[PDB]
């Protein structure tokens, strides 16, 4: 009180300063780091992809070309309902990993749907969420090798499980790498176009989807992620102004 | 007659002054009052708005009466002061435009390194530097006798207090023109060319990626930005360079007309550089 | 099945029997409390400008 | 199994009829001659800035001055309401937090998040600031709310249907409350220490007893998820807010709802509910970038609080009742008097 109170204020006032400096120091580190949310269906090669990308929630930190990236994977919940998705609003992009090989496979309980159809429904639910309006998606159509073997010399046919395969005609404009049989090309392009159909339905130009084809043993995934993040930021800046 | 010419010009100069001051003060108040519009980029915009507000409040009025009266009433110290204010404002605005263009270029072409390079404290240094550079070419020679030349007709109006007019030697005119206009112009051209190339590349990539399921915006956005500035400020500097080199080629009335054409560009800047929806939302709140 | 239903069955039975009163008495009690504590509430009626700590 | 299933139906009918029998007259009919409170005007008195990211939770201290807030940047900041300066800044093990609490004694602060762990930080030692005193683990889902019965024991709610009561000294669950069919999103301790209520994603709300562990009653008025809950100061009534625009008021003794609050214009969800000291005013946050003040007795809106740039996710009232504080997804906090 009186003279005594002034005494507390100078230390307290020194005290607010001691903190503010640390907050200013931490802000510079916080701004640079880019956060990616990793999400996908069970048994879709998630651990293999995350391991090859770099040597209840799991966070992995890595750097590429003097740029810091931070990754989040939240498998603990095991929940069909999802209100933890509300938190992930500030993420730069969402990595979605889906197993293309498992078309002729059955979810264990109720025989309600094929594994792929459930993945398509999950992607549709995520894409149209109200909170995730301005967040882009990167697709890794994993298990590419198995799909070729299941299509060539395989008793199972895409026609029975997916009736629309007969009506679909593969575009001759797009071509695979040399040496691939046309049949596997038709299979993969059917798998990709199906996702793109939901992707382009209600995008409105704010957020886009980048479909990639990946396999288990590869190292070029991280470069793909870096390039896609660069493109996402460039497109966001271009749309922020009136140019695009 | 004199009634007809004086009356009509009265309805135009007043409208110009009111429009300039209203637009600039509205932009400044919108930036100052609301914390949402506070951003690193908008500091350059508010600097431009402040400079154009100063010019509209100061040079347009006194200059307007000088042509209409056909005589200058204020004394010798204020003719020089008004000339210095004019040069200061023009240079500051034109250079702030180039600063904005460079900031946009860095934001677009280097997405990852944009956040580290430009900070709140860094922008203040650039704005202070550009204002000091503008002041150096404006006040220092005008306050001194450097701007004055030796032409006979000129010696008179520097001796007589009745005629306030601008007579300069070749060196100062050329130096001021190069410092103010051409160097920012080449920079803007290169910057906008690179930015347009980047936008075209991105559009081509998106069309290749998703063309089957689904250039006017870029040309509309740039064409406006470059064309308004070029139309407003290009003729004046070229005629300013010419009239010194060639004797009696350019009449005084045409020189004054082009100078006044250059002035009106200040009013257009709030429209061009504040079309964002956030600016619209805020204006509704106060208005 | 018996394990799941019985576990509920027992529950519902526990909450089945409980004393209840008419909504009129509860409304009267709430109104009496609200009227009694009206003067002490600072939000309902602004206090002197010097009195409040923030201002 | 069918016979057991059949029983589950007869009991419901008896409870529904018994509830309908007691409806002598509606609450609105009782209070119509009562004069309205009138227009309410509130203006910001302090603005607190410094958080790097958006704000999920906050909780006033037992004193009228102290205040605590949480954010995803990983920092808990304990502010000072009167002079607007930061006393403590604490880092966090994980960057996702959804709740915070302030002990009645004023010595401990508890925080929880997506990681299925509850941390207790101790302000008393004052050597190197705060240190993690007790770590509480054992849930299978994210934590949504945490409050202190006492310095020794804490009660938490989880994304998993179970709620639990902990003992800090040993770090083990003393009692477990079960019965919900969905995620539990909010619990409030009653002024009477014995009882607390819960609200879940299932429209049902329940009242539990801490000693025995048995759900006393059940209320199922709502239509969708419940995101907030609070008690009337008397202790015999509580109010809820849901994803739909409706905010309802329940009564414990009458075992049924008494009044519903809604407006034609409003369509956004609710994220916070609180009462005044007298109990006349019901303050509710909204997904729309505003806060509305409701008159509990008259069901008539009285005023509007505006000034945030994003949705409001926290709200609380001081014990003395002088001021109300709101936190939004904008980094800033605001004190309204
Ligand atoms: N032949 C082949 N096998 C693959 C390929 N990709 C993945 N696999 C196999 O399938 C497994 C899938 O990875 P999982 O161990 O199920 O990944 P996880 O992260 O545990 O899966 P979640 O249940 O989604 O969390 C890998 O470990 C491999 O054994 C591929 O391209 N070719
Ligand atoms: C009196 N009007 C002045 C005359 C010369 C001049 C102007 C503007 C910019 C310059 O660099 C100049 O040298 C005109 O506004």
């Amino acid at each position: 009180k009186t003279e005594d109170q002034r005494n507390e204020e100078k230390a307290q006032r020194e005290a607010n300063k001691k903190i503010e400096k640390q907050l200013q120091k931490d802000k510079q580190v916080y701004r640079a780091t880019h956060r990616l949310l990793l999400l996908g269906a069970g048994e879709s090669g998630k651990s293999t992809i995350v391991k090859q990308m770099r040597i209840g929630i799991f966070e992995t930190k890595f750097q590429v070309d003097k740029v810091n990236f931070h990754m989040f994977d939240v498998g603990g919940q095991r929940d069909e309902r999802r209100k933890w998705i509300q938190c992930f609003n500030d993420v730069t992009a969402i990595i979605f990993v889906v197993a293309s090989s498992s078309y002729n496979m059955v979810i264990r309980e109720d025989n309600q749907t094929n594994r792929l159809q459930e993945a398509l429904n999950l992607f549709k639910s995520i894409w149209n969420n109200r909170w995730l309006r301005t967040i882009s998606v990167i697709l890794f159509l994993n298990k590419q090798d198995l799909l070729a073997e299941k299509v060539l010399a395989g008793k199972s046919k895409i026609e029975d499980y997916f009736p629309e395969f007969a009506r679909y005609t593969t575009p001759e404009d797009a071509t695979p790498e040399p040496g691939e049989d046309p049949r596997v090309t038709r299979a993969k392009y059917f798998i990709r176009d199906e996702f793109l159909r939901i992707s382009t339905a209600s995008g409105d130009g704010r957020h886009y989807c980048y479909p990639h084809f990946t396999c288990a043993v590869d190292t070029e995934n991280i470069r793909r992620v870096f390039n896609d993040c660069r493109d996402i930021i460039q497109r966001m800046h271009l749309r922020q102004y009136e140019l695009l | 007659r004199d009634e007809v010419w004086v009356v009509g010009m009265g309805i135009v100069m007043s409208l110009i002054v009111l429009a300039i001051v209203f637009g600039n003060v509205l932009v400044i108040t919108a930036i100052a009052k609301f914390e949402r519009l506070q951003t690193v980029t908008n500091y350059f915009i508010t600097s431009l708005a402040c400079a154009d507000l100063v010019m509209g409040l100061a040079v347009v009025p006194f200059g307007a009466a000088h042509i209409l009266t056909k005589t200058w009433t204020f004394g010798n110290f204020w003719c020089e002061f008004w000339t210095s204010i004019d040069v200061l404002c023009v240079t500051a605005s034109i250079e702030t435009l180039c600063v904005i263009a460079v900031d946009r270029y860095f934001a677009i072409t280097s997405p990852f390194k944009y956040q580290s390079l430009l900070t709140k404290n860094k922008a203040r240094v650039i704005i202070l530097m550009v204002w000091i550079v503008s002041g150096l070419t404006s006040f220092l020679p005008i306050q001194m006798h450097w701007y004055r030349a030796t032409h006979q007709e000129a010696i008179n109006c520097y001796a007589e207090e009745t005629c306030c007019d601008f007579f300069t030697n070749q060196a100062y005119a050329i130096a001021s023109s190069i410092v103010s206009f051409y160097v920012p112009l080449v920079i803007m051209v290169f910057v906008y060319s690179r930015v347009f190339q980047e936008a075209k590349r991105q559009l081509q990539k998106i069309d290749k990626s998703e063309g089957r399921f689904h250039e006017h915006k870029a040309l509309k956005t740039l064409g406006i930005i470059m064309g308004t500035f070029t139309l407003c400020w290009l003729p004046f500097f070229i005629v300013n360079i010419v009239h010194v080199i060639q004797d009696n080629l350019i009449r005084k009335e045409v020189y004054i007309l082009l100078n006044w054409i250059g002035y009106v560009n200040s009013g257009f800047n709030p429209l061009i550089y504040c079309r964002s929806p956030d600016f619209r939302i805020a204006f509704q709140e106060l208005l | 099945s018996i394990a799941q239903a019985r576990k509920l069955v027992e529950q519902l039975k526990m909450e089945a029997n409980i004393d209840r009163i008419k909504v009129s008495k509860a409304a009267a009690d709430l109104m009496a409390y609200c009227e009694a504590h009206a003067k002490e509430d600072p939000l309902l009626t602004p206090v002197p400008a010097s009195e409040n700590p923030f201002r | 199994l069918d016979q057991l299933r059949q029983e589950a139906e007869q009991l419901k009918n008896q409870i529904r009829d018994a509830r309908k029998a007691c409806a002598d007259a509606t609450l609105s009919q009782i209070t119509n001659n009562i004069d309205p409170v009138g227009r309410i005007q509130m203006r910001t008195r302090r603005t607190l800035r410094g958080h790097l990211a958006k704000i999920y939770a906050m909780h006033w201290g037992t004193d009228s001055r102290l205040l605590v807030s949480a954010s995803q940047d990983g920092k808990l900041i304990i502010w000072d309401s009167y002079t607007t300066n930061k006393v403590h800044a604490i880092p966090l093990r994980s960057s996702w937090v959804m709740t915070c609490a302030y002990a009645p004694s004023g010595n401990y602060v508890a925080c929880g998040g997506l990681d299925n762990i509850c941390s207790i930080y101790n302000l008393k030692t004052r050597e190197g600031n705060v240190r993690v005193s007790r770590e509480l683990a054992g849930h299978t889902g994210y934590l949504s709310c945490c409050r202190f019965l006492d310095d020794n024991q804490i009660v938490t709610s989880s994304g998993d249907t179970t709620c639990a009561l902990w003992d800090i000294e040993t770090g083990q669950q003393t009692t477990t409350f079960t019965g919900h069919t969905g995620d539990v999103m909010s619990l409030s301790l009653a002024p009477d220490t014995r009882l607390f209520v819960s609200g879940a994603c299932d429209a049902s709300a329940k009242l539990w007893d801490v000693r025995e562990g048995m759900c006393r009653q059940t209320f199922t008025g709502h239509e969708s998820d419940i995101n907030a809950i609070c008690f009337f100061p008397n202790g015999n009534a509580f109010a809820t807010g849901s994803d739909d625009a409706t905010c309802r008021l329940f009564d414990l003794r009458a075992d049924q709802e008494l009044m519903t609050y809604s407006h034609d214009n409003i369509i956004c969800g609710i994220t916070s509910v609180s009462f005044s000291k007298s109990g006349r005013l019901l303050l509710a946050g909204y997904d729309d970038f505003n806060c509305n003040v409701w008159d509990a007795l008259k069901a008539d809106r009285a005023g509007v609080l505006a000034g945030h740039d994003n949705r409001v996710s926290c709200l609380g009232v001081t014990d003395d009742g002088m001021a109300v504080a709101t936190g939004s997804w904008d980094s800033f906090l605001k004190i309204w008097n």
